[PDB]
Order: structure tokens, then C-alpha cells, then sequence
């Protein structure tokens, strides 16, 4: 349902992404709805990830604020948001599954 | 289109007292259980501040006594313990669905003491009077509550119609108003009077005040 | 150190366009989202237009068929452009920027107020405030300027070049019958401070280019 409609949104946008943005590479393990919401959230002025964080916060309903860091713990590998949503997407296909 | 009503329209709550305001959306403004709605602080001649996001989240340097709460369609922002410095207008917004839509606002101010106002006079200048019109202004300052009248005298004469009022919005540090009354004349008929007094009626007042000067000084 | 900065005419004449423009610093806007928001004299704030940093534009509803939002990211600025004008549509004009998700504005400009008239401009004549007269047992003492006949909103009064701001109490401007305003500014000052200190009132009315200074005092 809810996760088939977050990789539904992921294709839909993969169809550049937030051109000039670059978000932290995710490890991608125990659910981490938390993880790729934390890297989002460091997004600014992009209409096309709005929906993938509004999905990701249904998710994960706790206090995410940008610049704050909780769930994040592999701070290194810096990537375009089309990269981690290719990236995002490689691993709610295999949740899935 | 996300229609924002707040109620009540205005609000007065004593210093150091809980203050709670409303907010009501025509449609839900929830996407993914989480309130795409946000509470503002306008302050007069300011822009809006914001104060509260996603419904509960404060924004960062806002004062811990402000709180957010409710749900879908019912939203309340809520001060804990009111500050003179909160008197203003504080507003609602959704983002949930496009346009953007704010409410109508909810002016929120401080019941304080009764304080009665120090009343001035001040008679035109030579400089206006070369140009044809006299202004005479009566000033009412540092008063609570707002409600004051104002009587205008010219020779003992009651004068209507030629005065304008204003009033200043609570101020953020003694909760008072102040008041100016401008009586307009041409110069001819300034010239024609001797006695022109302002009296002043006013709750902390428990009679009447006239502040008045004599036309070529007295 | 994001800041945002409206321009455009103080005066717009009806049925004719109003054009304001928005300086965004600290932010490029390829990545910033841009909200403008208006606010009639008195009323209520009505949201009307945005463009996000990706380009995606949006309209109030009501409004849409007048409105145009539009972007120069080498410049900086964005542009709202508002057709067939009317007195109706005389309010502050704010930009506002997003914050991050959940993307609420967290960043406004001053405003600048725009008038739908097709009366002129008029710069003010400006009056000292001086009681005729003080009592020997009198603690405070007021003064004050007199800002008359200009048109259109705003003017800006401060005192001894806003260093004095304690106890100034700058009223709403007043409409006159003549459809120009009035605005009185008056400070209350204690009255050990007379003949010795200085009390100046710093008139600026933009819309004319009008800048006075006065030194108030009694007769």
C-alpha cells in the first residue's frame, strides 16, 4: 500500500532532481524510514522531494529537524538526490520482496 | 480550497494568565498522519514571525511558553503564561493542499490596571499658521483601558466634526495606549477665539481633566 | 544570514500593472523557495503566489488570471507582476521565504506598502509639538511633530536619529478629508532634559523623497 505508493513516487520522479543539492549517503538496514528522512531534510526549494518526505514522515513520525542528527550515523559519501533516490529505491524494492 | 478560520477574533488575558487561540480548516490539512499547519506572530508595523510548525514543532528561539496541538481539521496555540511583549496578532496557515491559505487572524492583548492618561496640549505653530490652517493636538498618554473621550472646547463653544482621533496598539512593555486628538481649523476662524481646551473623560479619571492655552499666549 | 528585500512603486494608478520585486541574499534561488503575501490596511494576511527554488509555480486561486511570479537567479530576484490594479488591492506586499520540510515561511522581508490611487504624490510639511506652556511641578515633559498633507503612505519618523526610542509614540496616520494624510509623533521625556538635551524628529517620506529634521521646541 503506503510503501508501493513511496516507490511508485520514486520512479514518478526518476521519469535533473534538485539540481546543485547534495544529500548524505544512507545506510540502508533496520527499516530506515528515519535515515533517508534525515538526509532528505537537508533539502532546500525542491517541489520534487516534497511528496517522498511528506510519504517518508508517515513513516517515521518522530522529530526530524534539519542540521539535527539522530538516526544518521554514516556522515561521509555525499551524493545527488537522484543518486540516493536511485540508491532509496534499490533497497525499498528489495523490502518489498 | 483550504478555507482557515480562527475564533475567537480577539482575546484580552491578564499577565502571567494561559492564553489558548483557534483554528479551524474547511478540509483535513493532514497528509501521512502529520498537520501540514503553521502558526504565525505578527506584531504591529512588523512582518509575521513564525512561531510553530507541522501544527506542534517550535520554531527555533521561540520562547518554551508558546505550544501547538490538535489535528486534521482543529488546530490551538496556546501561551502558558502571557507576556506583555506577546500582544499582537497571531495567524494559522496550511500547506497541505495548494494555494496556501492563512486564517483571519486573532488579536490577542493584556487586562492590566486601570492607568488614566497624562493629558497635553499643544497649540499650531507660527510656522502652519503662515500657511492658513491651525492644528490643535491633544495628546492622552500612557492610558488603560482604550476607552476615552475626547471634547473639544473653542471659547467654551463644544466642537464637532473638526477632529480626527488615532491611537497607538498596546505597548509591549506597560500595556497602555496613547491617544492624539487633532483639532482642525482654518486660521481665520483660529484667529476669532481666545479659549481652546481639550477635556479629557476617562474610566482612571475620577473627573473630567481640561488642558487648555489662550490664543497669543496665556 | 539569508535576507530578503522588496522594491517597487509606492503609488500604482487603477487599471494599471503593479510590478514588485524581491532581492533574495544569502541563498541562491535554484534551491530557495520565494512566497509572496499581502495585507491590507487593518486586515488579514492573503497569501498570494510562490515559486519554488525547482521552478514549480503556484497561484491563490482568486487571484490567478492577475498574477505572475517569474525568476532571474543571476540577479537574485523575484518578480511578481499584478494586473489591472484597484483601490482595493492597496496593502503591504511581503516576500517570504521557505524553510526546510515541512517548508513554512520562516523568512519575511519588511514589506512594502502600495497604494492603488490616481491622486499625486505630495511630500509633507512637518510641525514642531510644543506645549504654549509647562507647570513648575510638572515631571515629564511632551514634544512632538506634526507630519502633514502627504500622500501616499508611508512616512517614517524617528527621534535624534534613532537613538531615542524609549516612550516615542509614532500614531497611525490619519486620512483628511482633503485625501492627504496626517501622522503625529510625540516622545514624553523627563523635564530635567529641556534646553539642555536635544529632541529631533527624523522625518523621511520615500514616495516624494522628502527627508526633514527638526529640533522641537517651546515658543
Amino acid at each position: 500500500t503506503a510503501l508501493r505508493e513511496l516507490i511508485e513516487e520514486l520512479v514518478n520522479i526518476t521519469q535533473p532532481l534538485c539540481n546543485g543539492s547534495m544529500v548524505w549517503s544512507i545506510n540502508l538496514t533496520a527499516g530506515m524510514y528515519c535515515a533517508a528522512l534525515e538526509s532528505l531534510i537537508n533539502v532546500s526549494g525542491c517541489s520534487a522531494i516534497e511528496k517522498t518526505q511528506r510519504m517518508l514522515s508517515g513513516f517515521c513520525p518522530h522529530k526530524v529537524s534539519a542540521g539535527q542528527f539522530s538516526s544518521l550515523h554514516v556522515r561521509d559519501t555525499k551524493i545527488e538526490v537522484a543518486q540516493f533516490v536511485k540508491d532509496l529505491l534499490l533497497h525499498l524494492k528489495k523490502l518489498f520482496r | 480550497d483550504i478555507v482557515m478560520t480562527q475564533s475567537p477574533d480577539s482575546l484580552s488575558v491578564s499577565l502571567g494568565e494561559r492564553a489558548t487561540i483557534n483554528c479551524r480548516a474547511s478540509k483535513s490539512v493532514d497528509s501521512y498522519g502529520n498537520s501540514f499547519m503553521h502558526w504565525y506572530q505578527q506584531k504591529p508595523g512588523q512582518p509575521p514571525k513564525l512561531l510553530i510548525y507541522l501544527a506542534s514543532n517550535l520554531e527555533s528561539g521561540v520562547p518554551d511558553r508558546f505550544s501547538g496541538s490538535g489535528s486534521g481539521t482543529d488546530f490551538t496555540l496556546t501561551i502558558s503564561s502571557l507576556q506583555a511583549e506577546d500582544v499582537a496578532v497571531y495567524y494559522c496557515q496550511q500547506n497541505n493542499e495548494d494555494p496556501r491559505t492563512f486564517g483571519g487572524g486573532t488579536k490577542v492583548e493584556i487586562k492590566r490596571t486601570v492607568a488614566a492618561p497624562s493629558v497635553f496640549i499643544f497649540p499650531p505653530s507660527d510656522e502652519q499658521l503662515k500657511s492658513g490652517t491651525a492644528s490643535v493636538v491633544c495628546l492622552l498618554n500612557n492610558f488603560y483601558p482604550r476607552e476615552a473621550k475626547v471634547q473639544w472646547k473653542v471659547d467654551n463653544a463644544l466642537q464637532s466634526g473638526n477632529s480626527q482621533e488615532s491611537v497607538t496598539e498596546q505597548d509591549s512593555k506597560d500595556s497602555t495606549y496613547s491617544l492624539s486628538s487633532t483639532l482642525t481649523l482654518s486660521k481665520a476662524d483660529y484667529e476669532k477665539h481666545k479659549v481652546y481646551a481639550c477635556e479629557v473623560t476617562h474610566q482612571g479619571l475620577s473627573s473630567p481633566v481640561t488642558k487648555s492655552f489662550n490664543r497669543g499666549e496665556c | 544570514q539569508v535576507t530578503l528585500r522588496e522594491s517597487g512603486p509606492a503609488l500604482v494608478k487603477p487599471t494599471q500593472t503593479l510590478t514588485l520585486t524581491c532581492t533574495v541574499s544569502g541563498f541562491s534561488l535554484s534551491a530557495y523557495s520565494v512566497n509572496w503575501i499581502r495585507q491590507p490596511p487593518g486586515k488579514a494576511l492573503e497569501w498570494l503566489a510562490m515559486i519554488w527554488g525547482d521552478g514549480k509555480i503556484v497561484y491563490n486561486s482568486a487571484l490567478k488570471s492577475r498574477l505572475t511570479i517569474s525568476k532571474d537567479t543571476s540577479k537574485n530576484q523575484v518578480v511578481l507582476t499584478m494586473t489591472n490594479m484597484d483601490p482595493v488591492d492597496t496593502a503591504t506586499y511581503y516576500c517570504a521565504g521557505d524553510g526546510y520540510y515541512p517548508y513554512a515561511m520562516d523568512n519575511w522581508g519588511q514589506g512594502s506598502l502600495v497604494t492603488v490611487s490616481s491622486a499625486s504624490t505630495k511630500g509633507p510639511s512637518v510641525f514642531p509639538l510644543a506645549p504654549c506652556s509647562r507647570s513648575t511641578s510638572e515631571s515629564t515633559a511632551a514634544l512632538g511633530c506634526l507630519v502633514k498633507d502627504y500622500f501616499p503612505e508611508p512616512v517614517t519618523v524617528s527621534w535624534n536619529s534613532g537613538a531615542l526610542t524609549s516612550g516615542v509614540h509614532t500614531f497611525p496616520a490619519v486620512l483628511q478629508s482633503s485625501g492627504l494624510y496626517s501622522l503625529s509623533s510625540v516622545v514624553t521625556v523627563p523635564s530635567s532634559s529641556l534646553g539642555t538635551k536635544t529632541y529631533t524628529c527624523n522625518v523621511d517620506h520615500k514616495p516624494s523623497n522628502t527627508k526633514v529634521d527638526k529640533r522641537v521646541e517651546s515658543k
